[PDB]
C-alpha cells in the first residue's frame, strides 16, 4: 500500500489474502483429526476406570 | 550530448533532496509507466543507490 497503485495493488494483495487465509484452514483440519483420535483413547480409559 | 547506443552513460546520484514534479513539468514524456513503483508515489519513498 506504500509503493503500487490501487487499479494494480487489488491483484497482489489478493494472491497474498488467499495463501494465508488457506494456512489457517489447513492448521484447523489437522486439528480435528488429532482431537478425534484422542476422543477414541478416553472412552477406553473411562471403560479402564 | 547523448552517447550512442552501445556506448550507454552511467551516472552517480548520491545525498541530495529528489523531487519528481520538475520531470513531469516536460510536455512530450507521453512514454512514462513504471513496474516496481507506481508512478505516483515517488515523492515519499527513500532509495539507496
Amino acid at each position: 500500500f506504500s509503493r503500487l497503485d490501487k487499479v494494480e495493488a487489488e491483484v497482489q494483495i489478493d494472491r497474498l489474502i488467499t495463501g494465508r487465509l488457506q494456512s489457517l484452514q489447513t492448521y484447523v483440519t489437522q486439528q480435528l483429526i488429532r482431537a478425534a483420535e484422542i476422543r477414541a483413547s478416553a472412552n477406553l480409559a473411562a471403560t479402564k476406570m | 550530448r547523448f552517447a550512442s547506443v552501445y556506448a550507454w552513460n552511467r551516472k552517480r546520484i548520491s545525498n541530495c533532496v529528489a523531487d519528481y514534479s520538475v520531470l513531469y513539468n516536460l510536455a512530450p514524456f507521453f512514454t512514462f509507466k513504471c513496474y516496481g513503483v507506481s508512478p505516483t508515489k515517488l515523492n515519499d519513498l527513500c532509495f539507496t543507490n
